[PDB]
RNA sequence: UAGCUAGUAGGUGGGGUAACGGCUCACCUAGGCGACGAUCCCUAGCUGGUCUGAGAGGAUGACCAGCCACACUGGAACUGAGACACGGUCCAGACUCCUACGGGAGGCAGCAGUGGGGAAUAUUGCACAAUGGGCGCAAGCCUGAUGCAGCCAUGCCGCGUGUAUGAAGAAGGCCUUCGGGUUGUAAAGUACUUUCAGCGGGGAGGAAGGGAGUAAAGUUAAUACCUUUGCUCAUUGACGUUACCCGCAGAAGAAGCACCGGCUAACUCCGUGCCAGCAGCCGCGGUAAUACGGAGGGUGCAAGCGUUAAUCGGAAUUACUGGG
């Protein structure tokens, strides 16, 4: 029982993959929150609490588009800590996820309803079912 | 800039009142023997500088008057004071 | 919010990965952080490379010296990236099972194995063949020397791969995927000031990479002079024009070590 | 603070110290008072290996330089009754 | 810097025989000698000053082995000696370790006796020397170790040292291969042919 | 002679100009290279001289001749210059180099290829 | 660039500096510098030295070393023997970064490394093994100085890329008066050898010290503690898969660059035709080019070879040596 595996069963990825214009971004901002707000969990507790303001309504309305490569979060959560990695997805790009899903163990999928089960996700799948 | 040793840049600060204010009073018996010199009364010179003469020559005891300040000091003023009586 | 839970409590412990020789599992030591991806880096006044690693197997050490395997030397890392909540945070040790990010300088492909002394091989590197895509001709030709260096740091990655053709003009973009408009919108940087704008120009199927065994590519480079073609990393492909050329080269018989760098 | 201390001359894998008195201040190869004797660590055994007045040395001894290691030992190797 | 080439081709260049081609033939006469240097050697030159000054610093050159910026400096060393620069020119080329290897014969020509000192065979006063630069100093012995000793390419070459004139300045054991040195050779010994002041002329401007 | 005239005014040598202006003894500079055009020679010559305005990187506007047969110049592709006179157009004093940036080399040379930056024959 | 100076020049007295001192204030006089260049402008760190030159001289002073000055710019003080201060403080200004916007952080003309400039210049490497510096009684700690390692033919030096034999004077190329010559002992063939690279094994020296234990002499009441010297043991290397030595195999992996009318070393043929072009100067090319391009051959230098840029000599064409 020592802590060093007990930390390692503590380490978890996710490999995160999905079709064009699913929600990667959106989720991984709000996992922020929700990362962000594990770390308000860890700083909720203290003699004082420290946030960043919660953006204003002038500044809230700005934005940006058409992603493109991945970005990893590594978290403070609470529980655990479970890994990110982002992934550009698109059949021009992606070429990332082909070598990185091989080093996520898990694997997350994202699917509307309007798109469907696509040739995007039958070649996430086919990569998917190699490895299990 | 961040460094370790920075405790000399405050321990400074601890100094430049202290030892500054004892120069500051030391100062102030120097001008108080210049009042006596503006007074004219000898006796009142010799004993302000009766009243200077320790605390002037513990100021160079303690490393702030190099021995030759405070000397000059002694001299210049004993040269005044005997001058005027 | 609910994903949290099921986070926790559905998924494993990080499993072992496939070496030549077995699995290695997770309670082991000498780290198996292997390089993923070189990214397309964001500049703001150097790059870096990027180290994204399987340290999966054993736990950091601040001053630990790591073994590159496939040049066998024994190099001595001790600045270690953490990505907390996206910034690039200080100097930091963890716990096994995360992604780090470390700092080269042209000096490590995507794959290159790390051990403490196991001097084996992964099974990995699924990066495909590409789609030659047109050219560089240098809109505004002073300073060539941000796309002859900064394109070419561009070309270790899985995606770009710059080939230099011996005229010294006209150097070709690679692409494995259609949307060149990535390189395009990364030549607006701080060290990236030439535009580039595309047009066609057609160059067919994407230059199959071979370096032969000596004595008998010497005269493979003396017999066709003006076609051969430098590559990112010193590498000569043929040249691929047509189908029909790698017919005749086929035909030539380049006896090889082979190794695809793709 | 004088001091009486090698100086690091020669070529480069190819050693030849010059033990020499100069101020504590100053760098290894600066500025130097005047130079006595001299030391090869390589000077296998030949016509000559090691040169060193101690006339000049006693003198700096009676006016206070400090003595480092590598200066005793070559002081402890010249020795008086051998 | 060695030249591998042409070697007998320098002896129909500069007209008398530069002793590349010695060999265990004796004169060959397989060249046409002093007739055809070249393509176009039935031309007579004009040969002015500094033309025959440039012939003989090569003849003296292609005799030697030596390349120009190595002789520039053993025409430096040899200013600044005693005496006049041209004997102690010709001293310090004999000096060379290589010719003396020659003159002991052990080896046919002088690129073999470079070989020779190059392949670790080559021996003075215990100490093996593999450049063939080495100044001979004063009173040394030359000899072969014993693992290179008498591997036939020795033996055949040195009855090419029964026809040389096998001169004072030096001894030959011829019984072990062990060479001894002696006192520096006058002028009036070394090939009593080539001329060292074209090589002053040309050096002093 | 007149040594007090010396005494009063010292000796003064001559200090001839350079025969290129290149800002502080440099080999070679790097230009704009603009206006490429044939110039007809001075007298002995009849020729048409390949020639180009080189607007260089520190503000000099110098024009260097073009040796070789055939390039591939049209009002830009930076390239080097050198200096050396030509003694054939009054007013170039500069030389441009081949094997250098965006002007290649010369085509199927063979001999002084040193000069006009032609590479080994390899085949 | 012919006038400059008003704390300016001198004196008395007070204050101030570790110390003389218009260093600073009160009073008095009109002095002080300057044609043997005062004041003003431009440029420049200075020197020992480097290069060249017989010498006198000329440019330079980059690396080694001494001094001075500076630390984004300017100003100011405290600590201390020593700073009016690179990695110390404050203020004023500019440029970036964070902010929860109330306020703070920064100064690579350090080692590395990046952007920009430019023709042009390196690795975000190892260790205190040795020296030196700082602190500590000492052991020990730090040292991007240093000792090295990696890159660059940037400069110097050395070695090799074979040697001996070998005529049918072979094949191919070039010239021709088509007889023949040249390439050419060059290549092929035969016999030896392997410097340096590749591989496999031994292997110094840069290493003195320091730690533990024992003995003797000092010290002291003390055979206890401490200093010093012999003496016993375990030892301290980044370079380092070290220098160097031995063995394996096979001439096996290793030669280019400029020039060929004169200066200045070396000749022809073919193709254009004052055109393409070369050129440091004289200058060639106008249909028989030893001057352009190509071929052959030769010359010179050699892991370097040509060009460009700068200094000196030749230039006694800055003449003091040494001109009119
Ligand atoms: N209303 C709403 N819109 C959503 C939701 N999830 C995604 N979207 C919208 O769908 C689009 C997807 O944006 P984005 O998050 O960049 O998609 P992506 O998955 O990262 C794109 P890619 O797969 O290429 O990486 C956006 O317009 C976003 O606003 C959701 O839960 N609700």
């Amino acid at each position: 029982l020592s802590p060093y595996l007990q930390e390692v069963a503590k380490r978890r990825t996710f490999a995160i993959i999905s079709h064009p214009d699913a929600g990667k971004t959106t989720i991984t901002e709000k996992v922020l929150l929700f990362g962000q707000a594990i770390q308000t969990a860890g700083t909720v507790k203290g003699r004082g609490s420290n946030q960043h303001a919660k953006s204003d309504w002038m500044e809230m309305e700005k934005q940006r588009g058409i992603s493109i490569t991945t970005s990893v979060m590594q978290f403070p959560y609470h529980d655990c800590l479970v890994n990110l990695l982002d992934t550009p997805g698109h059949e021009d790009f992606s070429e990332d996820t082909y070598r990185t899903l091989t080093a996520v163990d898990c694997c997350l999928m994202v699917i509307d309803a309007a798109k469907g089960v696509e040739d995007r996700t039958r070649k996430l799948m086919e990569v998917t079912r190699l490895r299990d | 800039n961040i460094k370790s040793a920075k405790k000399r840049a405050i321990q400074s600060e601890k100094a430049r009142k202290h030892n500054a204010s004892r120069r500051s009073m030391m100062r102030t018996f120097i001008k108080k023997v210049y009042a006596a010199i503006e007074a004219g009364d000898k006796a009142a010179a010799q004993k302000a500088f009766n009243e200077m003469q320790p605390i002037v020559d513990r100021q160079a005891a303690k490393g702030l008057i190099h021995k030759n300040k405070a000397a000059r000091h002694k001299a210049n003023l004993t040269a005044q004071i005997n001058k005027l009586a | 919010d609910h994903m949290l839970d099921g986070l926790v409590e559905w998924a494993p412990a990080p499993m072992p990965r496939q070496t030549d020789t077995r699995t290695v599992e997770a309670s082991e030591d000498k780290f198996t952080g292997f390089v993923f991806k070189i990214q397309a880096n964001m500049d703001p006044k150097h790059r870096d490379r990027v180290a994204f690693m399987r340290v999966v197997s054993g736990k950091y050490e601040k001053g630990m010296k790591l073994r590159q395997v496939r040049t066998a030397k024994d190099v001595v890392i001790s600045d270690a990236l953490t990505f907390m909540a996206g910034d690039r945070s200080h100097v930091e040790e963890a716990y096994p099972g995360d992604i780090l990010g470390l700092h080269n300088h042209g000096t490590i492909q995507i794959g290159d194995t790390f051990t403490q002394g196991e001097m084996m091989k992964f099974t990995g590197i699924p990066n495909f063949a590409p789609e030659l895509f047109r050219r560089i001709r240098l809109k505004d030709p002073l300073k060539q020397k941000q796309l002859l260096k900064g394109l070419v740091q561009l070309s270790e990655e899985g995606a770009v791969q710059v080939f230099r053709p011996i005229s010294n003009n006209d150097l070709i973009v690679g692409a494995v995927g259609v949307l060149q408009f990535d390189v395009v919108v990364a030549r607006l940087k701080s060290e990236y000031n030439v535009e580039a704008v595309y047009e066609s120009v057609n160059v067919a199927t994407a230059r199959w990479v071979e370096c032969a065994d000596a004595k008998k590519f010497e005269e493979f480079k003396r017999k066709n002079e003006s076609q051969l073609a430098l590559d990112g990393g010193d590498n000569l492909a043929y040249i691929a024009t047509s189908m029909v050329n790698l017919r005749l080269a086929q035909e030539r018989y380049p006896d090889v070590q082979f190794h695809q760098t793709r | 603070m004088v001091t009486i201390r090698l100086a690091r001359h020669g070529a480069k894998k190819r050693p030849f110290y010059q033990v020499v008195v100069a101020d504590s201040r100053n760098a290894r190869n600066g500025r130097f008072i005047e130079r006595v004797g001299f030391f090869n660590p390589i000077a296998s055994e030949k016509e000559e290996g090691t040169r060193l007045d101690l006339d000049r040395i006693a003198h700096w001894v009676g006016q206070g330089a400090t003595i480092s290691d590598r200066v005793a030992a070559l002081i402890k190797e010249v020795n008086k009754a051998a | 810097a060695r030249y591998l080439g042409p070697k007998l081709k320098l002896s129909r260049r500069e007209g008398t025989d530069l002793f590349l081609k010695s060999g265990v033939r004796a004169i060959d006469t397989k060249c046409k000698i002093e007739q055809a240097p070249g393509q176009h050697g039935a031309r007579k030159p004009r040969l002015s000053d500094y033309g025959v000054q440039l012939r003989e610093k090569q003849k003296v050159r292609r005799i030697y082995g030596v390349l120009e910026r190595q002789f520039r400096n053993y025409y430096k060393e040899a200013a600044r000696l005693k005496g006049n620069t041209g004997e102690n020119l010709l001293a310090l080329l004999e000096g060379r370790l290589d010719n003396v290897v020659y003159r002991m014969g052990f080896g046919a020509t002088r690129a073999e006796a470079r070989q020779l000192v190059s392949h670790k065979a080559i021996m003075v006063n215990g100490r093996v020397v593999n450049i063939a630069s080495y100044q001979v100093s004063p009173n040394d012995v030359v000899s072969i170790r014993e693992k290179a000793k008498k591997q036939s390419r020795v033996k055949a070459a040195l009855e090419l040292a029964e026809q040389r004139e096998k001169p004072t300045w030096l001894e030959v054991d011829a019984g072990k291969m062990e060479g001894t040195f002696k006192r520096k050779p006058e002028r009036s010994d070394l090939s009593a042919d080539i001329n060292e002041h074209l090589i002053v002329e040309l050096y002093s401007k | 002679a007149t040594v007090n005239q010396l005494v009063r005014k010292p000796r003064a040598r001559k200090v001839a100009k350079s025969n290129v202006p290149a800002l502080e003894a440099c080999p070679q500079k790097r230009g704009v290279c603009t206006r490429v055009y044939t110039t007809t020679p001075k007298k002995p010559n009849s020729a048409l001289r390949k020639v180009c305005r080189v607007r260089l990187t520190n503000g000099f506007e110098v024009t260097s001749y073009i040796g070789g047969e055939g390039h591939n110049l049209q009002e830009h592709s930076v390239i080097l210059i050198r200096g050396g006179r030509v003694k054939d157009l009054p007013g170039v004093r500069y030389h441009t180099v081949r094997g250098a940036l965006d002007c290649s080399g010369v085509k199927d040379r063979k001999q002084a290829r040193s000069k006009y930056g032609v590479k080994r024959p390899k085949a």
